[PDB]
């Protein structure tokens, strides 16, 4: 027959190969396709959807719905912090279990801008201004509002529009980042402060809740599929 | 003639009546990052006059037994005017450099200095198990001196000049953009360095990534009665400096 | 064609032009040819530089590591791992380190060999062995036992190979987050400059895991896997002087100071060597 | 889509065919015959032209 | 430069606008407007003091 | 490698005159040598270097 | 001299005789210890064959 | 400029950074004998590379009381490489010469040398009745020295420099193709000499017929502490050398 | 780039195809059918023509 030479890689099973194989059921007539709603072609269409962030994931709150609730109240001082966490959508426990972070853990590299939506779930008679800040790495995390306004921020005025978006722009020295925690690809810090106080009338609750959502922008992307550290197994499910 | 030359950057000027030529990097003049090479999205800062100007470092004194010196950049400029200021308030940065090394003699003096800019000059420690501490690598505006013998110290740099701190042949350093100050020929050397890196911008405080070395291959020499104080002054100017990632100051 | 220049004919000269005199202080390397300082003939040179391209200089399979794993283990703990790096061998490390930046695809090849161990378990008749190399990118779940769940390789790429056949081979694209692989890094990992200094800052390639897919037989056996790297589609930037001192560590460029060359008797001895 | 190129032969007194089988460009074979040369970057990095026969310095 | 022909020197001629004190070291003078003067066959050098004021004229 | 069939010759330097120097100057001087290939230079048959060695894997 | 920067320095001085030698070495860019550790010689040691003209600049 | 110059003949080259000019004989560049000037019928030999090249003679040392030196040609080249070989095996010969005299000083040295090529320089003996012996006239590659006083000897040459061995005025030697090495101006002198003779070719062993004289008109001078060893090197190259009359070797 | 040549067949009462796979010309197969003959170098190396029917020497 045709003279041929075998090359390295023959008779090997590489789990990510694209070859053609014979069908064990020849001439099988598959069921006709149907128009089902909600077809997904890319996993990035799932990461681009809002999901609540458990910012208040403290030691006791984590087993409760109070993990998602960010407490804001009327203060007597000025410029207090409300929350703060690092920009690590894959490694930070504040983000790695959302729809965006759950998808990142299947991949080794990410890139793009992030959105952080905030809904003010207090009364209609309550009013407040909040400073949502992002600070790239290189200096520490800000510890006062005076150091947070030097970075990228949005002053949020509460009112008829209950939500506000802090877009975390892509400011890195590389094109991609590692989903795991790495010092070379640090991301920065997200912080929230009081630009004013929560001013409320009489017979109203001074304590309010705020909600966080996280979703990817239209320039977001992932790379280098891997397995998740989130699911495990000891033996076969019977 | 071609021995005279002037360089005007910002509100600063350098004249030289005895030079050789300008060495321009790898034939690339420094430029600003383009839209198709950029990845950071915020509008960068470009001071363009207050930072892209000449800064003079601390002078050293050439002696008959001086092995050589080295500076790290932009760590040497980290405290120089507004260029150091923009470095502190920004996460990312990008610049090219005009380097002007100047040493004059009396025409009865002799000696030849190698002036070279080594990109990504990673240096080894004197103790093989340890790593060189922060000060041994770069003293900022002050020069770190090569030794003409093996170095000792747990955090010290292996500054024996025969390997140039990198584990190579010191005579092979002419692969990088270099020049020579030969006292009978010229009193200065100038090199224009573009931005060289594997990323479009980098953090200017945890990365350099080129070193300036000044190594006398022919020692300084003169007869008794001549001036014995021959200093070497270094004047660097960032070119096309831009910055991204503004936030609180540090480091 | 990487064809070298022909030699031009040149007769006697007497003029003011001084091709042999120059200023080496300028940093310019003189472009003098032999036809400038002597009467030359005409030579049609057909020699080519096809073999000194960076692709041909680097496109050679080189072993970068080998490790051993057994079939019995305890308990077990009979599997292999390698944190991927190109700096644990001297030969390939010195070639890659003649440049400061490189971009390339890899051809990865494995050579797995098994050895019988000393024992008294006669008689042994063992079926053919099958090996599984799994690659775990940074952040993925690590195998802890030789039979742990991570070997399922639902998303992690793995190659299965039976002994007696061609050594397995696969291609890897250029996978760095930077625009080029760095052979050299002159900074730290942390912004305050504490911690790791040097090229180890950028080493986050992943890990390889090896095991026998077979259940262990009574007779003891130890297998060794040799990894071979082959750069492909190469692009290099900023050449630097070749390493003169012998390497000591994989993470850093630490060295013991070495002489510039081999010494000789005097300045005029022709016995070199 | 088959590419017929010229083999490496001797000078002073011969094609091969290539087909790509895989969907990734990294699966291809090496670029053994990419002959490009620009030594001027490293040997003549100076600003002025620096003609050979002329004196380097006035 | 009215010295010998065998003598050589480089000098930093600096000008600093007001607002801070007068410079007391060369490190503080190079931040301002200056010209590095290399002595040689051309014996003279010019430091042009540019007009940097907030008004159009000044008082004698 | 060194081979008698492909010997290359000898490079030598001599004094065509003397180093003549005035008073108050150093009679001793240094000269530097550089070596580079011409535009007709070429190499062939890749091999490994005898310059780098290794006893065991770098950890 | 080999462990020092004085390896590169070729000493020349004023003589009382005429026609002295300054240095001398063989044309072996790959094998001679005077050349095999330069950029040219370090590249040659990866190869078995060379050819072409060499330049020797003197400063 | 016009002070630099290079001359390439054969596999040899001479560079000079401080010259004056080239003196070309009597305006005639050396050429090969033409058919209408030739009289010997056999096809001549023309080595053209192995012989038409530069040869360096033995150097002398300029001293403060050196009257001068002289060489005879081609007797000085009679043992120089293949040029001397073709002279031995051939009855007839013909060449022109590039002559390069080289003497460098320290710019604090002073003195002026006359460098002249005298055609048919017949020299007188110290004893009026006798004739100068063979060695006094031409020592070959070694220079014969002029004296600054009357010579003595039965076979000696009258080498008193005031008459230049010929019975003329030494200041009148500028009628021949000449040059000057003036230590403040130039360190070399070069003269291109065509073939001058009353016949198209001559025997190269019993005839010269030009002499090279180097006479210091201004003596060498320097202050104490300067270099006192000032040598003069002579480098001659035959041009367009051809040979007729091949036979056994001699002399 | 496939070369169709004539096989070696018998006389007195038939193509094969060839494709080159490698980039080097030395990787090709042998030149089994390079039929050239110039015996005059060794059998008639003389200066004059030396016709057969004529006497070799006068
Ligand atoms: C089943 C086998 C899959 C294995 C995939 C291995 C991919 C690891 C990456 C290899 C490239 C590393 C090159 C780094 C270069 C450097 O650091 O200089
Ligand atoms: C390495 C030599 C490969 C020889 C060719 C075998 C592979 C099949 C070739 C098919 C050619 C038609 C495909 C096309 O249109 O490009
Ligand atoms: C030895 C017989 C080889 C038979 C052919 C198998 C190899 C593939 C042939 C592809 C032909 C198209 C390529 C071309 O254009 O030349």
């Amino acid at each position: 027959g045709l003279p041929t030479m075998l090359t390295p890689g023959s008779n090997q099973f590489l789990t990510s190969d694209d070859f053609q194989s014979p069908s064990a059921m020849p001439q099988f007539d598959v069921t006709p396709e149907m128009d089902i709603p909600g077809q997904v072609n890319n996993l990035m269409e799932i990461a681009e959807v809002d999901s609540v962030v458990p910012v208040n994931n403290t030691e006791g709150k984590v087993l409760s719905i109070e993990s998602y609730q960010i407490p804001v109240q009327s203060n007597s001082t000025n410029g207090s912090q409300v929350f703060g966490f690092p920009l690590m959508p894959g490694a930070s426990s504040v983000l790695n279990r959302t729809l965006l972070g759950e998808i990142l853990n299947y991949y080794t590299h990410w890139s793009g801008s992030i959105k952080l939506t905030f809904m003010f779930c207090g009364s209609a008679m309550a009013t407040g201004k909040f400073l949502l800040a992002y600070s790239p790495p290189g200096a520490g995390a800000p510890t006062t509002r005076k150091e947070a306004m030097l970075g990228t921020h949005v002053i949020w005025d509460v009112g008829l529009q209950s939500s506000c978006v802090l877009c975390i722009p892509w400011i890195s020295q590389t094109h991609y980042r590692y989903v795991v925690v790495d010092e070379y690809t640090a991301g920065g810090y997200i912080t929230c402060w009081y630009q004013t106080n929560i001013v409320v009338p009489a017979d109203t609750q001074s304590d309010c809740k705020i909600l966080c959502f996280v979703s990817a922008c239209n320039d977001f992307s992932v790379r280098m599929l891997k397995d998740t550290p989130f699911i495990k197994q000891d033996n076969f499910y019977q | 003639s071609d021995r005279v030359r002037s360089i005007t950057l910002g509100n600063s000027t350098i004249t030289t009546q005895e030079c050789a030529n300008v060495v321009v990097g790898y034939g690339v003049w420094p430029t600003y990052l383009n839209d198709d090479e950029a990845t950071a999205e915020d509008q960068p800062t470009q001071p363009d006059v207050a930072t892209c100007r000449f800064y003079t470092l601390e002078s050293v004194m050439w002696q008959q037994s001086s092995p050589g010196w080295w500076w790290k950049f932009p760590d040497a400029l980290s405290n120089m005017g507004l260029f150091g200021q923009n470095m502190q308030y920004h996460y990312l940065g990008r610049a090219g450099y005009t380097v002007h090394v100047q040493c004059n003699a009396s025409k009865f003096h002799q000696g030849c200095l190698l002036v070279v800019c080594v990109p990504e000059a990673e240096m080894g420690c004197a103790t093989l198990a340890n790593k060189p501490d922060q000060k041994s690598l770069s003293n900022g505006e002050t020069a770190n001196m090569f030794e003409s013998q093996n170095s000792t110290g747990q955090t010290a740099v292996q500054a024996n000049v025969i390997n140039a701190g990198m584990g190579v042949g010191v005579g092979n350093l002419t692969i990088f953009p270099h020049q020579w100050i030969n006292l009978r020929t010229n009193n200065s050397a100038t090199i224009v360095m573009p931005y060289i890196n594997s990323v479009p911008m980098d953090n200017m405080f945890r990365h350099n990534n080129f070193t300036l070395m000044i190594i006398p291959f022919a020692p300084l020499s003169y007869s008794t009665g001549a001036t014995t104080y021959v200093p070497i002054t270094v004047t660097v100017a960032p070119m096309c400096a831009e910055y991204n990632g503004l936030r609180l100051a540090g480091k | 064609i990487a064809r070298v220049a022909d030699t031009i004919g040149s007769g006697p000269v007497n003029s003011e032009s001084i091709p042999a005199l120059t200023a080496a202080e300028t940093g310019h390397t003189s472009q003098v040819v032999p036809a400038d300082t002597m009467q030359t003939r005409h030579v049609k040179n057909y020699h080519s530089r096809s073999e000194s391209t960076v692709e041909n200089f680097l496109c050679r399979s080189a072993c970068v590591f080998y490790t051993t794993y057994r079939n019995h283990g305890t308990d077990g703990d009979n599997f292999g791992y390698w944190v991927i790096s190109t700096r644990q061998v001297a030969q390939l490390r010195r070639k890659l380190e003649m440049f400061t930046y490189a971009r390339f695809d890899l051809e990865l090849t494995f050579v797995i060999t098994s050895t019988q161990e000393q024992s008294t378990i006669q008689g042994q008749d063992s079926p053919v062995l099958t090996h599984q190399i799994m690659y775990v990118p940074p952040g993925g779940p690590v195998p802890t036992k030789v039979n742990s769940y991570s070997w399922q390789t639902s998303t992690n790429p793995s190659v299965f190979w039976t002994e007696g056949s061609a050594p397995p081979r696969m291609s890897i694209p250029f996978i760095s987050i930077g625009n080029a692989y760095s052979m050299f890094y002159d900074g730290w990992a942390k912004f305050d400059k504490q911690g790791t200094y040097g090229i180890n800052t950028l080493n986050n390639m992943g890990t390889l895991y090896m095991r026998h897919v077979n259940d262990g037989s009574p007779g003891p056996i130890v297998s060794t896997v040799r990894i071979y790297f082959k750069p492909k589609h190469v692009k290099t930037w900023v050449p630097r002087p070749p390493r003169l001192c012998q390497y000591q560590k994989a993470g850093n460029v630490n060295f013991e100071p070495t002489g510039v060359t081999e010494s000789r008797t005097d300045i005029t001895t022709m016995q070199t060597t | 889509g088959a590419q017929v190129s010229t083999q490496k032969t001797g000078a002073h007194e011969i094609h091969y065919t290539n087909v790509n089988y895989y969907k990734d460009a990294a699966s291809n074979s090496a670029n053994r015959q990419d002959f490009t040369q620009d030594p001027g970057k490293f040997t003549e990095p100076v600003k002025d032209i620096m003609i050979k026969s002329m004196p380097a310095l006035n």
